[PDB]
RNA sequence: AUUAAUAAAUAAAUAUUUAUUUUUCUUUGUAAAUAUUAUGAACAAUUUAAUUAACUAAAAUGUUUGAAUAUUUAUUUUUAUAUU
């Protein structure tokens, strides 16, 4: 909000929805960085903001593919997009990444002493992803379904996202329901390896 | 079990060692301190009675002791014990002939042995100027 | 750690991970001594087979 | 099943080793409830100290079941404060003294009145019973500084 | 002549109930937070219960009792591994009290801060809410 | 040795306290760009 | 939320008879318009537990009002008085009290 | 050899590193790198001072006493010889100067 | 502890009433123990002697003064307000029921012989 | 190394701690 | 055990002499009123136990000549 | 290099043929006798010690119907801190102390309860002076303090703790 | 009474115990480094440090070698066995700088 | 540790001798003079991120059920204490 801040970055107007932590949902009128924005402004995604595109703005709607859907830009329909799009960058920021785990495995081995658990895999999503869940809506897979991950290397479990129904996240992702964490187990040094 | 679920209020019991044993007068509105500082401050073991004397038990610091030769201080405060040449000594600076051997890589090592990690000391035992012009002839 | 009554020789490997820990299928011992001296056969995992 | 079976004889250690590593992430867990806990706590001056306790549940289940080390302390925290007014924690705070402190000392009480350190001097300790059961400080001089 | 004391003052919380009541007994299980595993206590945690600090050696009576007197009731001399278990237990005081001051003068100053724990740890652990305003 | 032992504090508060950085692709910390909370499929219960 | 005002005057009046009002505020704000029978907190301390012994013990029993300037200031301090165990919260503003003349 | 050192418990036994509260080699060397290269930067915080010619090294003192002697001996101001063993521009203004 | 052919006081940890009384004999060195530490690879070789130095004692009196409480409940940790001593405190059965049927038998006299009472 | 201290440590023996015998005033 | 990274090392065999072990209880070893001990013969009733002021419990039990 | 050569021809004698007839021969076997003993005390004798007195005891508990295991934990939960050098001695030499111990432990009796916390008496924090005499709180403290004398033997200097408490006025002498 | 506590409110800290329970040593140099900023050296040593940022730092740095204890002020202070009106700060002012 | 060769703060390691009480909750081996210094890795992967111990004792470490048996689908049995 500072001189110098305002001055390195400049507001815009976002005709659609991005998921970067740089973008935004569509009508938002946000301050980002130059480059970005200028990179925004001209692939056509972003605007600089107006009086009358305050007012109201035009959109683009997958349906025909082009920026042809006038919204007008009001309180209610600004917390519904503010909503689908808080839903839509945790479904990203989960599917976009590979979450670490640093875990004691004596010798060589193929497994890992302490089974991950509910409670780990939410506080490693926080960690890295600066995402915070309800421990219940982790879901490990049939092979962890009673012992947890306990296995090294690539390990995946389903992180449930409820209210994707109500919010219209139908055909925007790949299952509305159910989001694949893909998690990576290693050894690591006796700092980043507690239990 | 080595993994053991305790308080560690229990690990360290203050049970025995309340607050009087350094404040003793605390628990009457007066804030005195006695606390033995630290263990160097120990001047030694004293009798309780005179009736009970401590044993003279010998230790090996105080067993293990040499006869006294006099030494300068000694000498210069009382001339009269100066009484041989062998009272006459040098300097208290003179610690004496070197023993053992300056090791490179190790330091003073006894003459005992240990000589398998030293070469070093064996090569100094047995004993740019290119890139800079001459400024004149004689320099 | 003991004679063969009480610890068979397959269970010398037992610190690995793996069928090694998993009781042979076959065993060759009170027979006789078979010319390559394997003495315990493991179930074939696939197209692979573990001998001892 | 069968990659169950797999992980099942793919374990690194024994029961009692695994057992003992649960038993370190439970110490883990233990001390990060205890960080995590607040830094201070706003109390009132009559209530006991042990009200509002982050431990309440832990004592649920094992003081009332039986005793522990620390009854006598829990016994102390449930008794109401001693000290029920910020008037009466003056007036005692007033009352109390302090000997060892380097500044002077009032006198207005009694004249007569003479303080052990003016009557003997600051080098000059009283010789104390030097037993095992007391033990007295050694070396005022090293206590000094 | 013998002596047996638990606490510095000498006194010790009543052993033996009123005939014909119930007597009290300690907490058997460890005092682990989880309700499982349910483990009884060890014989090094029944010594740190009982006062001992796990070793009989380290804390206690046997520590802190004289081993001998003379038969005429004159004590025993300060050994110099005494004085030096004195002043240690006077250093554990002085750590306590130390620290203790330390807290207390944090306060006064305005440092304590209100949030629970650092930043290290609040962006570590999810349990710590959102502090945000 | 003042400055040794500060140069000495910073390097161990470094790297112990960034224990694990967040995907490069989710956000890159050399771009200095971050990411914000999402509490949005959260709970409020002491679970 | 926003409540009449009269209501709540006769329930603070006979219902109470003590003091059940915390107060999350500037305190240049909370010295402008200062209330005498009600506690100052910090709704950081409300969500840390810092004044967890210092509340009611009878969780059913005690019903308690928030005063602040900042509607979402008071909502975060009634969210950590419900995840403490108090449910029976409400919210009230410095204007609604001197209507009252509870001030 | 190995510098063996009096126990005071079997921990000192199973320790291998003397002081294992110190940083190894390596950090051992970016550590004092790092602290020397701040210290350097806290130095050079202040422009280049230029000091006169009695502060100059002592095989730069002498050459330009040599070089300036005529002047010394004749007062007159204005006379500045222009040396080539003295302290090199900096390049940017300084308060110093 | 103290006891004698009769009775037996415990101290959980320690007893009161109790007069332990010797005398000390000698002050002396008991035998001399060498511990000769050496390594094949350094050339150094360290000859210690601890003669553990100790004091010979002979106790010359034990007395005991105990102050009892009053009886005390083996199988119930209640202590008894009147003490009987011509019936045990805490009565013993025998073990054999018939319903173990793979039980080791011992014999008979063994399995069942009643027990005296040590206080008539 | 540095040593904090932070366990018991037993008291050094030095020759500051000799149990010194009393003056006393001749029989005479 | 161990991993295949790990040495092998035949360690000497601990030729010591184990406690043989002890019935193993459920109930009774969690109960914190009642002890692991479980002793019950002959001659117990005839071990009185009196409780002392100190803390101490004393015992009268028959002599060996009577055992 | 410092040998024992001195110190181990001594004791050559105890060797027999070629190591006693042959100087170095018998100080070689006489400085590795003492180096492996050495080693033995320091790593394994008492280990070995140790798990015969285990055996001893666990043996006693066994024919007393317990074992090592419970006859160990029920020990340290009654308080009783006898080692086990002396659970063995005194299962060798007094059998009736020892089934005295294993019973009081088989017993459902009340272990001793925890040490207390030193108390601060109502007097510490009674104003002083309200407004010659003595401190109440100090006065409480002299009066255990008497007590503790007076209860640690049968000392001959009376029961009476209000005639100790008032001895300085024996020696006071009225003006 | 179902009510506020009606009366001046004090502050009140805490003060961690911290054990080491796993060989310092054992560890990297930046965990040895906090044990001892700790005052923790070998394995079985316990000490008393103040409930502060810098020592929660710490031993969330250490975490896994150290087991922690919480003690009050007002639990300290019944511990020690003091009166409550003497303060921490008095005994920390009346003790000797030079004790260790 | 490692820069041959024009105006660039500083090689390090080991050893010897020697030097500096700078404030912050705790903690912390920095500097100078001098002597010596070939005990020697090829690829791939990834990355502006991953042999020591004073004595005595104590002492906490550690062969069926997504099948099997059977007949022309039904059956079967799927915590502790303690030891370096």
């Amino acid at each position: 909000m500072a001189p110098e801040l305002q001055l390195e970055y400049m507001p815009v107007l976002f005709t659609r929805t991005i998921l970067g932590p740089q973008g935004g949902f569509a009508g938002e009128e946000r301050l980002v960085k130059l480059e970005v924005a200028r990179k925004y402004m001209e692939a056509g995604h972003a605007v600089t903001p107006t009086e009358e595109l305050r007012r109201g703005l035009w959109c683009y709607n997958p349906d025909t593919d082009k920026y042809d859907c006038f919204i007008e830009r009001n309180e209610e329909f600004l917390d519904f997009a503010a909503r689908k799009r808080q839903w839509l960058d945790v479904y990203w920021r989960v599917n976009t990444g590979y979450l670490l785990f640093g875990r004691q495995s004596w010798g060589q081995g193929f497994l890992i002493n302490c089974p991950l658990r509910k409670r780990d895999v939410a506080q490693k999503l926080w960690e890295q992803y600066k995402v915070r869940i309800d421990p219940r809506l982790i879901e490990f897979r049939e092979k962890d379904r009673r012992t947890g991950i306990q296995e090294l290397g690539h390990n995946w479990c389903w992180l449930y996202l409820p209210g994707a129904e109500e919010l219209g996240i139908n055909r925007e992702v790949y299952d509305n329901k159910r989001v694949k964490v893909r998690i990576h187990v290693r050894k690591m040094n006796s700092m980043f390896a507690l239990y | 079990r080595y993994r053991l679920f305790h308080p560690r209020r229990e690990a360290i019991p203050m049970h025995m060692c309340p607050a009087k044993t350094i404040f003793p007068l605390i628990n009457s509105n007066n804030l005195l301190v006695k606390t033995r500082n630290s263990w160097e401050d120990f001047t030694g073991r004293k009798e309780f009675d005179e009736d009970h004397p401590l044993p003279v038990v010998g230790s090996r610091l105080n067993g293990r002791t040499t006869q006294h030769k006099w030494n300068h201080w000694d000498q210069y405060l009382n001339p009269q014990i100066t009484q041989s040449i062998k009272d006459l000594t040098p300097t208290p600076e003179y610690v004496g002939m070197r023993c053992g051997h300056n090791m490179i890589k190790m330091g003073w090592m006894k003459i005992g042995g240990s000589w398998k990690y030293s070469r070093g000391y064996n090569d100094r035992r047995r004993v740019r100027f290119m890139l800079a012009p001459r400024v004149s002839a004689g320099g | 750690t003991g004679s063969p009554t009480h610890q068979r020789e397959y269970e010398r490997f037992h610190h690995l991970p793996g069928d090694v820990r998993t009781r042979p299928q076959f065993d060759f011992t009170f027979g006789e001594t078979r010319a390559d001296r394997v003495m315990f056969a493991w179930r074939k995992r696939g197209d692979l087979q573990l001998y001892q | 099943r069968y990659r169950t079976a797999w992980r099942e004889l793919l374990h690194p250690l024994p029961v009692r080793a695994r057992k003992m590593e649960w038993l370190k992430r439970d110490a883990v867990e233990e001390n990060e409830e205890i960080l995590r806990r607040p830094y201070y706590t706003i109390k009132s001056y009559a209530l006991p100290p042990a009200v509002g306790r982050q431990e309440s549940i832990h004592n649920s289940n094992n003081i009332r079941g039986g005793m522990h080390s620390s009854h006598s302390l829990d016994l102390i925290m449930r008794q109401p404060r001693r000290v029920k007014t910020p008037e009466q924690l003056r007036a005692l705070r007033d009352r109390l003294r302090f000997i060892g402190v380097t500044g002077p000392m009032p006198q207005a009480t009694s004249v007569s009145t003479k303080s052990y350190t003016d009557t003997y001097g600051s080098r000059l300790r009283p010789r104390y019973p030097e037993s095992w059961d007391t033990v007295p400080p050694h070396q005022p001089s090293r206590e000094l500084l | 002549y013998s002596e047996a004391r638990s606490n510095y003052d000498g006194t010790s919380l009543p052993a033996w109930p009123a005939p014909g009541k119930k007597p009290t007994y300690p907490a058997a299980l460890s005092e682990l937070r989880l309700p499982q595993p349910r483990m009884r206590k060890t014989r090094t945690e029944w010594m740190y219960y009982h006062g001992h600090g796990g070793c009989p050696g380290k804390y206690g009576p046997s520590r802190e009792i004289a081993d001998f007197e003379y038969a005429d009731g004159t004590p025993a001399s300060i050994s110099g591994r005494r004085f030096a278990f004195k002043h240690h237990q006077d250093h554990l005081l002085v750590q306590l009290i130390r620290a203790a001051a330390t807290v207390e003068r944090y306060d006064a100053s305005g440092l304590l801060p209100r949030i629970p724990g650092t930043a290290e740890q609040r962006n570590w652990d999810p349990a710590i809410p959102l502090f945000l305003d | 040795a003042a400055a040794a032992a500060a140069a000495a504090a910073a390097a161990a508060a470094a790297a112990a306290a960034a224990a694990a950085a967040a995907a490069a692709a989710a956000a890159a910390a050399a771009a200095a760009a971050a990411a914000a909370a999402a509490a949005a499929a959260a709970a409020a219960a002491a679970a | 939320h926003m409540v009449h005002d009269s209501h709540k005057l006769r329930e603070k009046l006979s219902s109470r008879k003590g003091i059940f009002v915390i107060d999350v505020r500037d305190p240049g704000e909370r010295k402008l318009n200062p209330v005498p029978r009600s506690v100052a907190l910090h709704h950081h301390d409300l969500l840390s537990g810092a004044s967890c012994p210092i509340l009611p013990q009878q969780k059913s029993a005690a019903e308690l009002f928030v005063l602040a300037s900042n509607e979402s200031r008071g909502l975060n301090s009634a969210a950590a008085l419900r995840r403490w165990g108090y449910d029976s919260v409400v919210q009230v503003d410095y204007n609604t009290l001197v209507e009252a003349g509870y001030v | 050899l190995v510098k063996r050192h009096k126990i005071t418990n079997n921990q000192m036994l199973l320790m291998r590193r003397r002081e294992p509260y110190k940083p190894t080699m390596k950090d051992r060397q970016e550590i004092a790198d790092r602290a020397k290269l701040e210290e350097f930067e806290r130095k050079n915080a202040d422009g280049l001072m230029f000091v006169p010619e009695k502060a100059l090294p002592p095989w730069q003192k002498s050459l330009a006493h040599n070089a300036k002697a005529l002047g010394s001996r004749i007062n007159f101001r204005g006379f500045r010889v222009r040396v080539a063993d003295g302290q090199d521009e900096p390049g940017f203004p300084t308060p110093f100067r | 502890m103290v006891g004698g052919p009769r009775f037996t006081a415990i101290g959980r940890p320690l007893l009161e009433g109790v007069r332990v009384t010797a005398q000390v004999e000698e002050q002396k060195r008991m035998r001399n123990v060498v511990s000769l530490f050496a390594t094949p690879g350094r050339r150094h070789v360290r000859w210690v002697d601890a003669p553990h130095a100790a004091t010979i004692i002979r106790i010359c009196e034990i007395f005991y003064s105990p102050n009892v409480v009053g009886e005390l409940d083996k199988y119930k940790g209640e202590l008894l307000e009147t003490f009987t001593p011509g019936q045990h405190t805490n009565p013993v059965y025998p073990v054999d029921d018939g319903y173990d049927v793979f039980r080791k038998k011992d014999k008979e006299a063994m399995e069942n012989a009643t027990t005296f009472l040590d206080l008539l | 190394v540095t040593r904090l201290y932070t366990s018991y440590y037993t008291g050094v023996l030095y020759p500051n701690q000799l149990v010194q015998p009393k003056q006393r005033l001749p029989a005479d | 055990f161990g991993g295949f990274g790990m040495s092998v090392y035949t360690p000497k065999k601990d030729r010591r002499f184990r406690v043989q072990p002890l019935p193993s209880l459920h109930a009774n070893s969690l109960a914190d009123d009642t002890p692991l001990v479980t002793t019950t013969r002959t001659l117990s009733p005839n071990f009185r136990a009196f409780a002392l002021q100190d803390g101490g419990v004393f015992f009268t039990h028959p002599s060996h000549e009577q055992v | 290099h410092y040998r024992a050569k001195l110190e181990l021809d001594r004791i050559r004698s105890m060797l027999r043929g070629r190591a006693r007839l042959e100087r170095k021969v018998g100080l070689k076997r006489l400085f590795f006798l003492m180096r492996t003993q050495t080693r033995y005390r320091v790593e394994q004798q008492a280990h070995w010690e140790r798990a015969i007195v285990r055996k001893n005891v666990d043996s006693a508990a066994r024919e007393h119907g317990t074992g090592w295991q419970h006859l160990r934990n029920e020990l340290g939960r009654q308080n009783v801190m006898l080692l086990p050098r002396s659970q063995q001695l005194l299962a060798q030499y007094e059998p009736l102390a020892f089934r005295a111990v294993v019973e009081l432990c088989a017993s459902r009796i009340p272990p001793p309860p925890p040490p207390v916390v030193a108390s601060v008496p109502e007097e510490s924090y009674t104003l002083w002076p309200p407004a010659s005499l003595s401190h109440p709180a100090a006065r409480v403290e002299l009066r255990c303090g008497v007590e503790r004398v007076l209860r640690r033997g049968p000392s001959g200097l009376g029961n009476n703790v209000n005639e100790l408490i008032d001895a300085w006025k024996e020696f006071d002498v009225s003006p | 009474a179902a009510a506020i506590a009606p009366g001046p409110y004090r502050r009140v800290g805490n003060i961690f115990i911290v054990h080491c329970d796993d060989h310092p040593f054992k560890h990297s140099w930046e965990v040895n480094r906090m044990l001892r900023e700790l005052r923790l050296e070998f394995k079985g040593q316990t000490t008393i440090v103040p409930d502060i940022p810098q020592v929660r730092k710490r031993i969330w740095r250490v975490r896994h070698i150290v087991k922690v204890d919480v003690l009050d002020l007002d639990e300290a202070k019944a511990l020690i066995g003091v009166p409550e009106h003497i303060s921490f700060t008095d005994l920390a002012s009346q003790l000797p700088p030079s004790f260790g």
